[PDB]
């Protein structure tokens, strides 16, 4: 399955919280937001070519809020949208640095935000108002609400429909929902011993769960089954960060360390020590590179080796 | 802190 042992460190953006790292579309640019209330976009190649002392991001965007996740669209390059602690989905533009959509229908806090990959003018929210909303940049107003037993944590779209989304909520399992009827879920993934934190699909019928009982978890949405558990890292409190790609799982832990997992073995591969929490992870597309980030504000770009 | 705390139902 696998050929690598460790994680190097080939660069590194020195130092509060970073609650998201996001690559863009065509994995050129990557955007961090978190409690510091800027969203910063910096330019790959650079950061990984250019000596520290020369880092500097290509734009800035203040909040009126904490940002608590981004995700930029897959069709329109430069546009990301963003939730916050008061609850509001905003669509920025990174051209102009101006907002496009304010969407302000959540009560408390939106934990997530999702851009669909094969419908891109649909992004989905939740909130610990207990609702889902999509929403289509083309309306002003939520197009499907969700009400919900309780708090959500993350929503994610599958990468082959925008008619399925995977909500991970604080009731400890995974609400997989056809949005062409949300009387039921199509089904309730249960197993996770505490709440669920993040979701996120490795490919059309491969679904991971990041969770604060310190396990990651592998499902099947086309059969509608459990697959895998994976565990090692530490994560009982924080949302500390959860990205997936074709064979590899990532999360983040409270021992202030990344962890990757082939999704066929139950335990890491191997893990990376920063230095706190690890806040942030995600992929650069399948390869081997990764961007991470921890809760003092550290970003490192890593990379799977031999 | 507790501003990333995930929370339990």
């Amino acid at each position: 399955f696998t050929r690598y042992s460790r994680l190097r460190v080939i660069a590194e953006i020195r130092h509060n919280i970073v609650s998201s790292i996001e690559f863009d579309r065509d994995d050129e640019l990557f955007a961090t937001a978190g409690v510091s209330r800027c969203i910063k976009v910096f330019d790959f190649s650079s950061v990984v070519n250019e000596p520290a002392d020369m880092q500097c991001p290509i734009v800035e965007m203040s909040t009126r809020s904490k940002l608590s996740c981004l995700s930029w669209n897959k069709h329109e390059k430069n546009h990301i949208a963003s939730s916050d602690y008061e609850g509001i989905v905003t669509v920025w533009d990174v051209t102009t640095r101006q907002s496009l959509m304010e969407y302000e229908e959540h009560e408390k806090r939106a934990w997530s935000v999702d851009f669909s990959r094969t419908e891109p003018s649909m992004l989905v929210s939740g909130s610990d108002d207990c609702k889902v909303k999509v929403w289509c940049t083309r309306q002003e107003a939520s197009v499907i609400n969700i009400d919900m037993k309780a708090n959500i944590c993350c929503v994610k779209y599958n990468p082959g429909s925008s008619n399925y989304i995977a909500v991970g909520s604080a009731d400890h399992h995974i609400h997989y929902y056809d949005l062409r009827n949300i009387s039921q879920p199509l089904h309730v993934f249960s197993g996770h011993k505490k709440a669920v934190s993040y979701v996120k699909f490795l490919s059309n019928n491969e679904l991971a769960s990041a969770s604060t009982d310190s396990t990651l978890r592998l499902w099947d949405v086309k059969d509608n089954l459990p697959v895998r558990t994976f565990r090692g890292h530490t994560n009982e409190k924080n949302f500390v960060g959860l990205t997936v790609n074709s064979e590899y799982l990532a999360c983040g832990s409270e021992t202030n360390e990344v962890y990757v997992y082939h999704k066929e073995i139950t335990r890491p591969v191997t893990s990376h020590r920063f230095g706190y929490f690890i806040s942030a992870v995600c992929w650069k597309s399948d390869s081997p590179t990764m961007l991470t980030a921890n809760s003092q504000g550290t970003i490192k770009v890593l990379v799977l080796a031999a | 802190e507790e501003i990333r705390r995930v929370p339990e139902f």
